[PDB]
């Protein structure tokens, strides 16, 4: 289950390694847009949260 | 022009950059995913201009 958009749901991720190609390069996501970084350097930047 | 100058554009995608003074008008779609992109979006692309 997924929220309401009215009560839309947040999770913290932190403390961990990602790998945001195995998202990007999935067929299923009909719309990836990204603002202020590039969905490829995405997965060689680095956040604190 | 009201309702937009489409006459005009430009490439949003290639897969890299361009050499100084390079032109490129290629309208072969720009891969994000595994396989070919097979003349179609969203199958692991979308189109560059």
């Amino acid at each position: 289950r997924f929220a309401s958009v009215y009560a839309w749901n947040r999770k913290r991720i932190s403390n961990c390694v990602a790998d945001y190609s195995v998202l990007y390069n999935s067929a299923s996501f009909s719309t990836f847009k990204c603002y202020g970084v590039s969905p490829t350097k995405l997965n060689d930047l680095c956040f604190t949260n | 022009k009201v309702g937009g100058n489409y006459n005009y554009l430009y490439r949003l995608f290639r897969k890299s950059n361009l050499k100084p003074f390079e032109r490129d008008i290629s309208t072969e779609i720009y891969q994000a995913g595994s396989t070919p992109c097979n003349g179609v979006e969203g199958f692991n692309c979308y189109f560059p201009l």
